[PDB]
């Protein structure tokens, strides 16, 4: 089945929690949420609670920038499980949970993992059945039978789109929220995607901080990826202001249309 | 620009058309030309043309070196004696000279085996000490001793540059890609400037290469003179080998000029900086002793719990956990667990006497055999526990002095070209006892006894347990052992003939062809003969189902540096015996993902054992991801091997020949658990 290997990813980036700055506590409960269990342990199996349910996050920005930001600090050195959107169970006729069992195996087999549901829009995206095998997927996820196996971190992009039924069961450990990306942390965005590259002295921040309205950081890497790589056509690693401009137009358009 | 006004000037063969023409082709030479030197066809009757002829020489070498040839540009060089930061010197000096040397080197080197080619190689030497490109002129010039007036005539304050990139990529290109002899330059040479210089480590390291008398003279008075001191006495002691720790405290004994030297050439002082230190900054969990010494029974795991329980030398509890535990175990198990006081005191020397005095002349003779066998493991220099033993040795069958000479001359050999050591193990093996460990450990003390001499010895000690060993063809386990500390003798050489030597006076039915190929796995510690490679490739596929294990086993040994070539399709084939030798040819390196990644699939395997040869090297190379592979374990099992040997991977989990010999010994664990014996008392855990 070819729709299993897109999955998961296999590889070590080299993105670690260090990397990021603002939210430090919001890394660092994630961090001591889920890296106390199989790592440093004294703090973990001497106190005798072993809560093996995990948080459950939800980024505003989503993408897979936010929450894979959040989820890269658990992949510098551990093995790593991914699941990415609801359509795995919706592009096929229903199956049922068999998928999940697959993956319950898998982790099984694969105990010192991280669980990430990316993506979660199964109700809000026949429908009848969606509930009854997402609610299977709440019974399935809850572990009656097994003990203390792998940490399940959850992300989703809206709030209200999960039903309360899915709360108490799911997110038993912990909860927080995530601030609006208004000025600074699309300023601290744009200093980690231009930290490596070398950027032009009359490169100003206000317009670049100001002109962008409720964006992620996939279409900011975008087009320092097209901004490298136009820059690159004058076989020149340094962005000037006007091709950086001419590189957030595409910004500009890209929300708007 | 254009060539009309330069284009018929070099046509008249004319004395001064030729000594005003060049002069502007050296003046334009600055960038060569403005085109890729097309003249060609115009100069070649130049060619035959000749009153500077040393700049058409210059001008004829440039063209040729400019567009092609083989052999005819550094001859217009090595005929013109050359004597009459640019761009014009880096580009007909750097490159061109580069290139030019590089190949003049090549076809003299190869070619024919005068002092031309030395002023053109010291010529090039100086110019590129100008240009200061290194590592590339170097990189060419490392073939063309030469080498050792070109390093001291070079290394005179770059240092960093030279010795770590030069050093580093040469060293490692030096043992990969160049053989021995130019090698052993790099080693005098390097002795030379590095004893001149600074960084007295990489010459201690030059040191467990070099294995010489001299450097750790030169290194104690120079380290002596200049002024932590524990810690190089901790890798000091690492680093030096059984040659050069007996012949430094007989030397230093010599001298006795301040004893420090001798009180840092034994254990005492490499042990008594670690246990403190690791004792009061570590605390190791007691739910592994509890736990791991608490689901123990079929008096196996409870081995396991015996071994683990050795694991501490923090916490003394499940060794002081009262008496009768080794009462109640078994003979497997009172060996074992009665070595298992000599591996929880490796310190305390004071402490062993009293500790081990309350089982030695016991009424069982191996509580008191097994307590010998630990009074010799916990020291190694004290060499005031041998007498009880070594007072009788008069049997001749047996009296206690079998066991006793298993526990005492092993617990020794470990402990140590000592003569009354052999004079007295001349009976030993003499004996010709029935006991294969009795020459089991008897070839393994010598063995470990003659390792890393100057270049062996074929004297008749080899010769006496080569007559004996093929005296009776009975118990081939003792050609499965003996083989063992003939190849420690040969260890710490390749380029000997002593393998030929066992190939002349060895050859016979299979069994000692098979010796004779163990001599070759431990005569190969390593170099560039890539020959044994493709003729290991050849003597791959033969039918003797043990030579594959071993011979081809030897892999982790001899190409143990350059890891990207270690693995291949070992595991692809068919053959169980080579899943056997990739499975060992592992190794107890960091430990990859790449490796446990090889481990997810042999881990896999019906047959015990393979299944039990797999957690000794997965749990060697990882000592996160610790308690997955156990946990796998407990799925596959839930034999009696699997599971002692599971919780022995619960020890094991939480360039000397004493990290290499006792796994090799280990490598024969498919007979009788007699081995399993020897198992307990390895010495080449960390």
């Amino acid at each position: 089945d070819p729709l299993v290997t897109v999955m998961k990813v296999e590889k070590a980036p080299q993105e670690t929690y260090a990397d990021i700055g603002g939210l430090d506590n919001q890394i660092q409960e994630i961090k001591e949420s889920v890296e106390l269990p199989l790592t440093h342990p004294e703090y973990y199996e001497e106190m005798g609670i072993k809560p093996p349910k995990g948080v459950i996050l939800y980024g505003p920005p989503g993408t897979g920038k936010t929450l894979l930001a959040k989820a890269v600090a658990n992949q510098t050195s551990a093995t790593f499980l991914r699941v990415v959107g609801s359509e795995l169970i919706q592009k096929y006729l229903g199956d049922g949970p068999k998928l999940v069992r697959e993956l319950f195996r898998v982790a099984e087999e694969h105990a010192p993992s991280i669980v990430f549901i990316d993506e979660i829009d199964a109700i809000g995206t026949g429908e009848r059945e969606i509930q009854r095998t997402m609610l299977e997927l709440l019974n399935q996820l809850d572990g009656f039978d097994s003990r203390g196996d792998v940490k399940v971190i959850m992300a989703t992009n809206r709030i209200e789109t999960l039903d309360p039924a899915l709360i108490r069961p799911g997110r038993i450990d912990r909860k927080i929220e995530f601030p609006l990306p208004d000025e600074k942390t699309k300023k601290r965005i744009f200093q980690i995607h231009t930290s490596r590259m070398t950027l032009a002295d009359d490169v100003t921040l206000d317009d670049l901080i100001m002109a962008k309205d409720d964006l992620s950081g996939a279409d900011i890497k975008a087009i320092c990826t097209e901004a490298g790589l136009m820059a690159l056509r004058e076989r020149r690693m340094k962005v000037t202001n006007e091709d950086f401009k001419k590189s957030k137009e595409n910004v500009l358009y890209k929300k708007q249309e | 620009r254009d060539k009309a006004p330069v284009q018929p000037q070099q046509s008249p063969a004319a004395a001064p058309g030729g000594t005003d023409e060049k002069p502007s082709g050296k003046e334009r030479r600055d960038a060569g030309d403005k085109d890729k030197e097309q003249e060609l066809s115009e100069e070649d009757k130049q060619l035959q043309d000749e009153l500077y002829r040393p700049a058409l020489e210059e001008l004829r070498r440039q063209i040729r070196s400019s567009t092609t040839s083989m052999t005819s540009v550094p001859k217009p060089l090595k005929f013109l004696r050359p004597h009459y930061n640019k761009r014009f010197a880096a580009d007909i000096i750097s490159v061109l000279a580069m290139t030019m040397s590089g190949e003049r080197e090549c076809l003299k080197y190869r070619l024919v085996g005068a002092g031309e080619v030395a002023k053109e190689w010291q010529e090039l030497d100086d110019a590129e000490k100008v240009q200061r490109e290194p590592l590339l002129t170097l990189v060419k010039e490392i073939v063309p001793l030469l080498m050792e007036i070109e390093q001291v005539d070079m290394l005179e304050k770059d240092i960093d540059e030279n010795a770590y990139a030069k050093v580093c990529l040469y060293l490692t290109s030096c043992v990969n890609y160049v053989p021995e002899p130019e090698n052993s330059a790099l080693l005098r040479c390097a002795l030379g400037v590095f004893r001149k210089f600074s960084r007295f480590p990489e010459a201690l390291r030059l040191a467990l290469m070099l294995n010489d008398m001299e450097l750790v003279e030169d290194i104690f008075t120079s380290c002596k003179d200049v002024v932590m001191l524990g810690r190089h006495g901790v890798f000091l002691e690492l680093s030096e080998d059984v040659e050069e720790y007996e012949d430094l405290t007989e030397i230093m004994s010599n001298v006795q000029l301040n004893s420090n030297f001798l009180a840092l050439a034994r254990e005492l002082d490499i042990m008594e900086p670690k246990v403190p230190d690791d004792i009061y900054k570590t605390h190791l969990e007691n739910n592994r002793f509890g736990g791991s010494g608490s689901q123990v029974d079929s008096a196996r795991m409870n081995l396991a719990s015996s071994f683990v329980n050795g694991f501490v030398n923090q916490d003394k509890l499940l060794t002081d956990d009262g008496n009768k535990w080794l009462y109640k175990n078994k003979d497997h198990g009172m060996l074992s667990a009665a070595a298992s006081l000599g591996m929880i005191l490796l310190w305390d020397v004071d402490g062993g006497l009293t500790q081990i005095d309350k089982y030695l002349y016991s009424s069982e003779d191996y509580i008191k055999s097994g307590a010998l066998l630990a009074c010799g493991i916990v020291n190694s220099g004290v060499r005031n526990e041998c007498d009880p033993a070594l007072a009788l040795l008069s049997d001749y069958v047996l009296h206690n002095s079998n066991t006793m000479r298993l526990g005492s001359i092993f617990g020794l050999g470990l402990a140590y070209n000592r003569e009354d050591v052999l004079t007295l193990l001349l009976p030993v093996m003499g004996d010709s006892k029935s006991s294969m460990e009795v020459a089991g450990v008897t070839a393994l003390a010598c063995g470990m006894i003659a390792v890393g001499s100057c270049n062996g010895d074929v004297t008749s000690t080899i010769l006496q347990t080569i007559m004996e060993k093929s005296e009776t063809e009975l118990k081939d386990t003792y050609a499965r052992w003996l083989p063992l500390g003939l190849g420690l003798n040969h260890l710490g050489k390749g380029e000997a003939i002593e393998a030929i030597l066992a190939a002349l006076e060895v050859v016979s039915e299979p069994f000692r062809s098979f010796a004779n190929t163990l001599v070759d796995v431990c005569a190969y510690a390593g170099s560039g003969n890539v020959l044994k490679v493709q003729q290991l490739l050849h003597i791959c596929s033969e039918h003797f189902d043990s030579k594959e294990k071993e011979e081809d086993k030897d892999k982790k040994e001899k190409k143990d540096k350059d890891k990207k070539e270690a693995p291949a399709d070992m595991g692809a084939h068919q053959g169980v015996a080579v899943l056997g030798i990739a499975l060992i040819a592992m190794g107890e390196e960091i430990g990859a993902e790449m490796a446990l990644r090889t481990f997810g699939h042999l881990l896999r395997y019906g047959e015990p054992t393979l299944r039990r040869a797999v957690p000794l090297a997965l749990a060697l190379i990882s000592v996160s991801h610790d308690a997955d592979p156990e946990v796998s374990y407990n799925s596959i099992f839930a034999a009696r091997l699997a599971a002692m040997l599971r919780q022995l991977a619960q020890y094991h989990a939480k360039k000397g020949t004493l990290t290499l010999c006792p796994y090799h010994s280990d490598r024969q664990l498919m007979s009788q658990v007699a081995v399993a014996g020897l198992l307990t008392v390895l010495v080449s855990f960390l």
